[PDB]
């Protein structure tokens, strides 16, 4: 009845209970339950979309609601992001030149040929 | 502890403690079983080891890029880069 | 007696004599056996590491052919060089110490037999992922690990948690393996060939797109292996299964795979400077998250899983600056104060009568374990890089590299490496101080009750406390060495910048690390120790962030709604109305009923009448008249009786 | 012979009323003979090679020994030769494994199962598109009253599919073959490589053969019959379905098709290329919502048939042997799941839902074993035939088409996430409290299990050893200039 | 050791079944020798590279080449594209 | 390992119940003493005392079984009841 | 072989027909009645005719000997699934260990499963005329044709002079057999 999905499903439904589903794993574990670890009494009426809310589907999160967690996690990244892009701007200037081979860049060493010594070879 | 356990529940592992009484003859057995194989396997094994370098000389090695050089040259082949 | 040989067949036997002869054995003997041929597996590994550096002459075993088809032809080939030796003294290392652990450790578990076969099939598969010649008997023991893991994180069968927590680690590794087998598909393609030998002899030629393709797809899988932030979430899920397999699946073996992956490529890599990059920056933000996420937690696994993931992103961003060497190394070495953690943390939670693993449960144990704390703590203090410690030559030079990386915006990852450096000391001496300065929390017969643990326990730790303190000293030079030529990668000479990054430090940089890490502790605990208060706060605002990073940076929630019951969901929508739906209407149900509605119009026909002599008199003379105006029509023009010819039909059957 | 061996057929059956020893030791012999011809047969040649004739109008009874040919034609080369290795293998598994759950009407029984074994048999034996199409046909009236008589409860349902949706697209075949009947007045597989129709007419021709193959393989979006007959049939018509009947729609692609309407194949290959990713993904989606074991175990067939069919339309040499090694593999693996399902679970409990199955391990560890190792059998862990086939498969796929491909990659992950969400729920927890505790496997179901896992793991560690039958296969087909 | 002569589809009537079996024939033998010829170049390559280590660069550069121009030529064709088009016309 | 028993059980909860504060007496503590009557324990208190007991032999009371427990010999009986505690 | 008695089984009939219906003859879990069906169900076991007789006697012996082995073997299955205990020994003996053969095992043990190792020696023993090594020879025999001095070398030397000349010169004829594309 709650989602969506299971509402989709009312026309689907002739004769069949139209059943509020709730997250197995969410029931209190410590009332009794003929099994204990499913959460389940016998007898007991299966929403339509039963293999989505049993103990065997995915974990469901209470702390946070769905969206002020997509709201946190995508902002971690942005965050996170956009200051190192921020920070590569202030950055200081290196002290050294950087190294140099030999044979304009050892560009024989590295394969190369003469007619191709951009594609292969060093800084010289 | 320990608890009860079904004893018709075969397993392949011995299932729940499993400590046969005549464990000290069977492990014989087994250790017997384990250096015959490593044994065999070892020896076996032998012929198809090498090294990896010092396996084949300069003059092979030289001569066949030499005749890679002679077959790119017969057909038209430039280098990469070479433009 | 051949090593290599010898290497890979004796962990075989550890792992498959106890599924055959399990029963007739029993777990007494399968316990002392597989220990035994973990141990001389080990001891063979140390001698023919001894003679490599000797003289860097790999061997190679060649056996039978895979496959020989068209031009793809694929051997069962092993060598063991120097990065292949590396991983060895890691796995074998550590999976001998564990294997001798867990002899204490599930002395009372009734199904011993089964966890010490695992435990050596996953050594067995992981000697045989480091040491093949070929990507293909890499992806062999890159599957085969993922097996082993599933059955190890889901020992403890009847358990639910950890049976989810199994399937979590296997799919997202499965999720790896695709994106591993695209990249198979087309390194075969490009180079005609999965051997090592052929791809590192022509991949400076290759094309940089398609170069670019492979390594991407191969980034990919090690991501999923190596747990950066793409997909971690089974890293700590992982915690559900025994300790002695986090120990060997968090240090040595599972994890670093990733890490293997990408030290194999390092050859293909130097050629994709767009991947290294990617590489880089994801290790970065691998090493905060995880340390974000450590600081906040209280399930003692879980801290030493998570700082797991801070030490493979820091190992990330090594790669990431070709400074492959610098990462080998620091695998090497994390891999056994790793370890050690995890065994010392095993040690606590069994000196609790109620074996719980919440820090916030402890508090006073500094005098009822002296040596579970001394081991804990020389493993910290590696992990902090204190001078003189294993983990000081390995962490340091490699937040050092990123100063001295000849690339300018690298500047950028210094800092973060930086912060993640310090981060790390806060939750090492938060588990510190809550468990054995703090003042007691739990009731006073777990402090009657809280003793040491057997020798099956200690000796191990021991062994590992001295491999700890001494290793890195030891083997510095063979790694981290001026011109060391051991592992003998080809790094292009403008990409190597090992000697700028040591000339060209600072005092600055080059110390303070090191001041910020021995302030950090001592600062994290006086304040514990002096003013609770800055610590147990109870802001509003701050108990939400608190509570952010404790849900692992909501990414569990993230991927569990918006991708995985999602996921599930748009099954729901193609298993019934596409399949169920739409297609049994194009189907046996819309063709039934159509056929009844038809069926019924045609016999109805001549329903209602009466007298069958009039009703089909009348009906031969519609027939006539009917056919010659119809064929009146089609003379005139055939286009426009087709309708008529429709209508005539509809009237008929409908 | 064949009136003494019919007298001993008579004789078994007036005294011990049971044929089913008899159809035993027939298809044992029947195994020991085909192994002995695989002797005889001579690898360093592509030509048809233990040939004969029958119906011809000089010898309608015998073989035909006439300088006419108007007969049906039969004989072997490598790639025939592969198949009919398969099934003579799985024959006799099938008839024992029902064994002991068929009592009424057994003799019956066992005697439709043996027919439709001895039919495909002889399908892949045949030589031209007339004989090929005649026992392709036959199966479907022994099918239809087999899951009939012997289905469970929704098995009218199942016969009536079965039958329908089959002739449905074998009609759009037979149109096919009609029309090459009269264009080109042959008919036989020997030659037909020679006869080059415009294109026209090929792209016709194809359109007709390809409905046949969609229907038969299955492919989306044709699919939804396999499920419900599947998961209605009994034991012995599972896996003759999954495990022989399927594959006659890949030889059929490599035999009927290709050859002959070369150009025009050319030409249709993207529209394949759609048809099969949409197979691999969908149906491997819709898998993840089923609550019947029988059902999931069914729909996995269809996606690994995708992935075959992508391996054999690539116009690559691997691609062709990855889809050969594909379905021989699952030609092992598929019938020993189905074994697990409908033959180990059903007979015990006689039900196929997945909410009563929970935690078996703890009173049958073995059979928990052997649920694991399948498992990973079929989601292709390497060192089984099935990664070879997919893995190959995929390589050209990919080759063909490198986006297409690239995306078919996602089924390693698909599989792996329906069949191990199936294996968790039924070792892990604990034992349900619905089903009462049963013996673990028996000495027959281990028997049959043992078997399949042994040839999957042997063709897994050398798949190689297939290629000495195989090597001219995998260049007759490719069309490069 | 069997060397069947060689027999080409350019020559044949397409009646003989004989004939065009051995052109058939003919034609995959000779794109297996060439497949054979791109793996001695792979094999030397193999060698070459692991005696020379950080020189291969320069001593292999021939070999690499060749592999990597023989890759795309010396695999399998299959001979129906041949026998089925006429490339004179 | 390690086992308790019913004496020790009583032992510990009589111990905890000396420690209480807000008790009316202490030699006045029964196995069969009523919190709320005897030791005069107001509806909060005996709340308190009920975390401090599920605190000291590490176990987990729910609500509809903690607000059921009004004697100490039903607290003694309850924590024997569990095995791990 | 030949093992057949019709005087023995016109009396086993009506040994049988004292007995109540397998399906109710041991519902009571006396033991008089109990060892009596111990005997007549281990008559099963006892093989009561071979291969002369069913081959050359008449339908009628058949179809009485089929009847009575019908009982036969539900009394048996009956007695052994309900009472746990083997009909042997002759009074019901629990000793399930050992001798007890199924009706399949000797064909799927002594026929089907040597097939198959016979199967997968050819296959391994077949693999060797793979086309792959007949190119390998074919390679170096041409190379041996064209050049014959590389003969007189020795043994070691030779390989690797076989692998020059095949490096250098391109040894196929794909390219002769394509004469139509000049
Ligand atoms: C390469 C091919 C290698 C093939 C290995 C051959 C295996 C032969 C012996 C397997 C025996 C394993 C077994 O029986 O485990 C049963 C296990 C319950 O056993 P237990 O621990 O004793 O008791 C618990 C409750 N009774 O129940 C379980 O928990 C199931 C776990 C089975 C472990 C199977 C190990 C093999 C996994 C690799 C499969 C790869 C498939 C390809
Ligand atoms: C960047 C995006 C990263 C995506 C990573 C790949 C996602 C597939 C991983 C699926 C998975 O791992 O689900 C396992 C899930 C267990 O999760 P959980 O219940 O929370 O574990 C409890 C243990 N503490 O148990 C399950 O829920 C299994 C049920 C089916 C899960 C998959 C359903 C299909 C959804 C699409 C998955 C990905 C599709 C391709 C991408
Ligand atoms: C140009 C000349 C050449 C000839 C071409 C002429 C083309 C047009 C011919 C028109 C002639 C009229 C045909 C009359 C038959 C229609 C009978 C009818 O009205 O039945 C419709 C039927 C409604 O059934 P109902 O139960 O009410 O709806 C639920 C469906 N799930 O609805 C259905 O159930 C149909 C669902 C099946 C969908 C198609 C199934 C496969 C196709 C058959
Ligand atoms: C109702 C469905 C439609 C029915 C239409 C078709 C009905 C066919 C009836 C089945 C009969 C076919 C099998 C018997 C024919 C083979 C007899 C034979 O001798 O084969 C000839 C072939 C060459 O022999 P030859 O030239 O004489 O030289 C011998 C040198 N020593 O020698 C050989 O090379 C051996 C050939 C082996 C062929 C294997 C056959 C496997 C199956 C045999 C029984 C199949 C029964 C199927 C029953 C269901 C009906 C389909
Ligand atoms: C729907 C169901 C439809 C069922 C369809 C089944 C049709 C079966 C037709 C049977 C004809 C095919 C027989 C295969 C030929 C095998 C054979 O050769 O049998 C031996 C004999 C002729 O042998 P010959 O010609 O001399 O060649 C062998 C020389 N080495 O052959 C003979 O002497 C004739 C013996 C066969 C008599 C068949 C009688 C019909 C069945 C009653
Ligand atoms: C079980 C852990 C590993 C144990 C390994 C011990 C090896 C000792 C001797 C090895 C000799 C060898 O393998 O040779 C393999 C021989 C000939 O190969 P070759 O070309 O002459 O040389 C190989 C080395 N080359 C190429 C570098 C020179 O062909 C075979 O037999 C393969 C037969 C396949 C049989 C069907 C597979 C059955 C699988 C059964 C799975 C249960």
């Amino acid at each position: 009845i709650r989602a969506s999905f299971d509402k989709a499903e009312e026309p689907m439904l002739g004769d069949y209970p139209d059943i509020d589903p709730f997250p197995a794993q969410l029931k209190n574990p410590y009332k009794k339950y003929d099994d204990q670890q499913d959460r389940r009494n016998l007898e007991e009426p299966l929403s339509v979309n039963d293999d989505l809310y049993d103990m065997w589907s995915p974990d469901r999160f209470t702390h946070f609601k769905n969206q002020d967690a997509l709201k946190y996690f995508i902002g971690f990244l942005t965050i996170f992001f956009g200051a190192s892009y921020v920070a590569t701007y202030f950055v200081p200037e290196k002290a050294a030149i950087p190294r140099e081979f030999p044979y304009e860049g050892l560009w024989k060493e590295s394969g190369g040929t003469e007619k191709s010594k951009a594609f292969f070879g060093q800084r010289s | 502890g320990r608890y009860p356990f079904p004893k018709d529940v075969i397993s392949m592992t011995g299932g729940w403690w499993a400590n046969p009484s005549n464990w000290k003859l069977n492990g014989l057995f087994a250790t017997g079983i384990a250096v015959g194989l490593a044994l065999w396997v070892s020896t076996a094994t032998l012929p198809y080891t090498r090294r990896r370098e010092g396996i084949t000389s300069e003059s092979d090695i030289s001569k066949w890029n030499a005749a890679a050089g002679v077959w790119r040259e017969r057909h038209g082949k430039i280098s990469t880069g070479e433009a | 007696y051949n090593a290599i040989s010898l290497i890979i067949i004796l962990p075989c036997i550890s792992w498959l004599f106890p599924l055959f002869f399990g029963r007739q054995l029993g777990y007494v003997f399968v316990t002392r056996m597989t220990s035994t041929l973990i141990i001389i597996t080990t001891l063979i590994t140390y001698y023919y590491f001894y003679q490599l550096l000797g003289n860097n002459n790999p061997i190679n075993l060649e056996l039978f052919n895979y496959l020989n088809i068209d031009y793809l032809d694929i051997n069962y080939n092993f060598e063991i060089d120097a990065l292949t030796i590396t991983m060895l003294l890691a796995i074998t290392t550590i999976s001998s110490m564990v294997h001798i652990y867990s002899i204490g450790y599930m002395e009372t578990d009734p199904h011993q037999v089964r966890f010490f076969s695992l435990l050596s099939m996953f050594t067995f598969w992981m000697i045989i992922l480091v040491t093949g010649s070929n990507y293909f008997v890499l992806f062999v023991g890159w599957e085969f690990i993922g097996v082993t893991s599933y059955l190890l994180i889901s020992f403890w069968v009847t358990r639910l948690q950890a049976m989810k927590s199994a399937l979590s680690a296997v799919l997202m590794n499965r999720f790896g393996d695709a994106f591993f087998v695209l990249g198979l598909c087309v390194i075969a393609y490009v180079f005609g060939t999965l051997n090592y030998s052929t791809i590192f002899a022509t991949a400076y030629l290759i094309n940089t797109d398609l170069l670019v393709l492979i390594m991407l797809a191969l980034f990919i899988a090690a991501m999923a292996k190596s747990a950066q932030f793409g997909l971690h979430n089974w890293l700590t899920l992982a915690m559900e299964g025994p300790t002695p397999v986090s120990s060997l699946l968090h240090a040595a073996t599972l994890v670093t795979a990733g890490i293997y992956l990408l030290l194999r490529s390092a050859n293909i890599l130097e050629y994709t400077p767009t991947v290294l990059f990617i590489i880089l920056w994801i290790g970065a933000l691998t090493t905060l998250s995880a340390g974000l996420i450590a600081i906040c937690s209280n399930d003692l696994k879980r801290i030493i899983a998570l700082s797991t993931m801070s030490q493979l992103g820091m190992m990330t961003i090594a790669i990431g600056l070709s400074a492959y060497n610098l990462a080998l190394f620091h695998l090497l070495g994390h891999a056994f104060f790793k370890a050690l953690l995890f065994m010392s943390a095993g040690s606590i939670i069994h000196s609790i009568l109620n074996e719980s693993q919440d820090i916030r449960t402890y508090g006073g144990l500094l005098s009822y374990l002296p040596y579970t704390y001394i081991c804990i703590t020389i493993a910290s203090l590696s992990l902090m890089a204190m001078p003189g410690l294993t983990g000081y030559y390995t962490k340091d030079i490699i937040i050092e590299s990123t100063y001295g990386s000849y690339s300018i915006s690298n500047y950028v990852v210094y800092w973060i490496a930086y912060l993640s450096a310090v981060l790390t000391c806060v939750y090492s001496m938060k588990i510190l101080y809550l468990t054995f300065y703090s003042n007691p929390n739990n009731n006073t017969i777990t402090y009657y009750n809280a003793h040491e643990s057997n020798i099956y326990i200690t000796l191990p730790m021991f062994i590992l406390a001295i491999f700890a303190m001494f290793a890195g000293w030891i083997l510095k030079d063979i790694y981290l060495g001026v011109g060391t030529d051991f592992v003998g990668t080809h790094i292009l000479p403008n990409n190597f910048s090992y000697f700028d990054t040591e000339f060209s430090i600072t005092q600055f940089y080059k110390l303070l690390p090191l001041i910020s890490a021995i302030l950090v502790s001592i600062l994290i605990v006086v304040l514990n120790e002096f003013f609770a208060i800055v610590f147990n706060l109870n802001n509003k605002y701050i108990n939400t962030v608190y509570s952010i990073f404790n849900q692992k940076l909501v990414s569990d929630q993230i991927l569990n709604h918006f991708i995985i019951f999602k996921g599930l969901v748009t099954s729901g929508n193609i298993a019934h109305h596409v399949d169920k739906g739409s297609l049994y209407r194009l189907g046996p149900v819309g063709i039934n009923r159509l056929l009844n509605k038809a069926s019924y119009n045609v016999i109805n026909l001549s329903s209602n009448t009466r007298s069958s002599l009039s009703m089909n008199s009348m009906l031969i003379l519609i027939t006539i008249v009917s056919l010659l105006l119809l064929v009146l029509v089609m003379n005139v023009n055939f286009i426009i009786v087709i309708p008529v010819l429709i209508s005539i039909l509809y009237i008929l059957f409908s | 012979i064949l009136l003494s061996s019919l007298y001993l057929f008579n004789r078994i059956l007036a005294w011990q009323g049971n044929v089913k020893h008899f159809y035993l030791f027939a298809s044992n012999l029947l195994l020991l003979f085909i192994v002995v011809l695989y002797i005889n047969f001579n690898t360093f040649s592509n030509s048809f090679q233990f040939n004969f004739e029958l119906f011809n109008s000089l010898n309608p009874f015998g073989l035909s020994n006439s300088d006419i040919s108007n007969g049906l034609l039969f004989g072997i080369d490598g790639l025939s030769l592969t198949f009919i290795l398969l099934t003579v293998l799985l024959i006799p598994l099938t008839l024992l494994g029902n064994w002991y759950n068929i009592n009424f009407n057994s003799n019956l029984y066992y005697t439709l199962v043996l027919a439709i074994g001895l039919v495909i048999l002889l399908n892949f034996w045949a030589l031209d598109y007339i004989s090929f199409y005649i026992l392709f046909e036959a199966t479907l009236p022994l099918l239809f009253i087999l899951i009939h008589i012997y289905g469970s409860s929704d098995s009218e349902r199942a016969s009536f599919y079965v039958l329908m949706f089959t002739l449905s697209g074998s009609l759009f075949m037979l149109l096919s073959i009609v029309v090459i009947s009269i264009v080109l007045n042959t008919t036989n597989f020997i030659n037909h490589n020679l006869f080059v129709l415009s294109l026209d007419l090929q792209t016709i021709i194809w359109l007709g053969l390809f409905i046949a193959i969609m229907v038969k393989t299955p492919l989306f979006p044709i699919h939804v019959w396999l499920p419900v007959v599947h998961s209605e049939s009994p034991l012995a018509g599972s896996m003759i379905l999954a495990g022989l009947i399927l594959k006659l729609a890949l030889y059929a692609i490599l035999r009927l098709l290709l050859p002959l309407l070369c150009e025009a194949q050319i030409l249709y290959t993207p529209m394949i290329y759609i048809i099969s990713l949409l197979t691999i993904i969908l149906t491997s989606l819709a898998t993840l919502r089923q609550i019947d074991l029988k059902v999931i175990i069914a729909y996995s067939s269809i996606s690994h048939m995708g992935i075959a069919i992508l391996g054999v339309c690539s116009n690559t040499s691997l691609g062709i042997y990855g889809s050969i090694v594909l379905g021989v593999a699952h030609g092992f693996v598929s019938p020993a799941l189905f074994l697990i399902v409908g033959g180990i679970l059903y007979d015990r409990y006689h039900i196929r839902i997945v909410n009563y199955y929970k935690g078996l391990t703890t009173y049958m560890p073995q059979l928990a074993t052997y649920i694991i190792i399948l498992s990973f059998a079929n989601i292709g862990t390497p060192l089984t035939g099935n990664f070879t086939g997919e893995f190959l498969s995929l390589q050209g796929g990919f080759i063909r088409n490198p986006i297409i491909g690239g995306i078919s990659c996602i089924s390693v992950l698909l599989a792996a996430i329906y069949q191990l969400k199936l294996t968790n729920k039924l070792t892990g927890g604990i034992s349900s409290i619905y089903m009462h505790r049963t013996n673990d496997v028996t000495i027959r179901e281990k028997f049959i299990m043992n078997i399949l896992i042994i040839s999957t793991l042997i063709i897994g560690i050398c798949p190689q050893i297939m290629y000495n039958l195989l090597y001219w296969t995998v260049n007759n087909y490719i069309y490069i200039i | 050791h069997q060397r069947p002569e060689l027999v080409s589809f350019d020559d044949i009537n397409y009646n003989d079944h004989k004939k065009v079996r051995e052109a058939q024939e003919s034609y995959t033998r000779e794109q297996f020798i060439r497949l054979e010829a791109l793996k001695t170049v792979r094999k030397a390559l193999e060698k070459c590279y692991e005696e020379s280590g950080p020189n291969h660069f320069e001593d292999c550069k021939n070999l690499a080449e060749q592999y990597l121009d023989m890759l795309p030529t010396h695999r399998l064709q299959g001979y129906l594209g041949y026998q089925r088009n006429d490339p004179s016309k | 390992a390690h086992v308790l028993t019913k004496d020790m059980i009583q032992e510990r909860i009589v111990a905890l119940l000396e420690s209480f504060d807000k008790v009316n007496d202490a030699k006045n503590i029964t196995a069969t003493a009523n919190l709320t009557s005897d030791l005069g324990l107001d509806s909060l208190d005996v709340v308190e005392v009920v975390m401090a007991i599920e605190e000291e032999f590490g176990l987990e009371i729910p609500d509809h079984d903690a607000d059921e427990i009004k004697t100490v010999q039903q607290a003694i009986d309850y924590v024997s009841a569990q095995p791990a505690a | 072989l030949r093992a057949y008695n019709e005087e023995k089984e016109l009396a086993l009939k009506q040994r049988l027909s004292q007995l109540p219906p397998p399906g109710k003859a041991f519902v009571t879990a006396k033991e008089a009645e109990l060892a009596e069906l111990a005997e007549i169900a281990a008559l099963y076991k006892t093989d009561r005719v071979g291969i002369l007789d069913i081959l050359l006697l008449g339908n009628k012996h058949a179809r009485l000997y089929r009847d009575n082995t019908a009982l036969l073997k539900d009394y048996y299955y009956n007695g052994r699934r309900i009472l746990d205990k083997i009909p042997v020994k002759v009074t019901w003996e629990i000793k399930r260990e050992g001798a007890e053969k199924e009706d399949w095992v000797n064909q799927m043990y002594f026929l089907y499963a040597p097939s198959l190792i016979l199967l997968l020696i050819v296959m391994v023993y077949k693999s060797r005329e793979d086309i792959t090594f007949w190119a390998k020879k074919e390679l170096d025999q041409r190379v041996l044709d064209k050049h014959p001095e590389i003969n007189d070398a020795p043994e070691n030397e030779r390989d690797a002079l076989i692998v020059e000349r095949i490096i250098a010169g391109d040894y196929d004829k794909l390219a002769s057999l394509q004469k139509k594309a000049t």
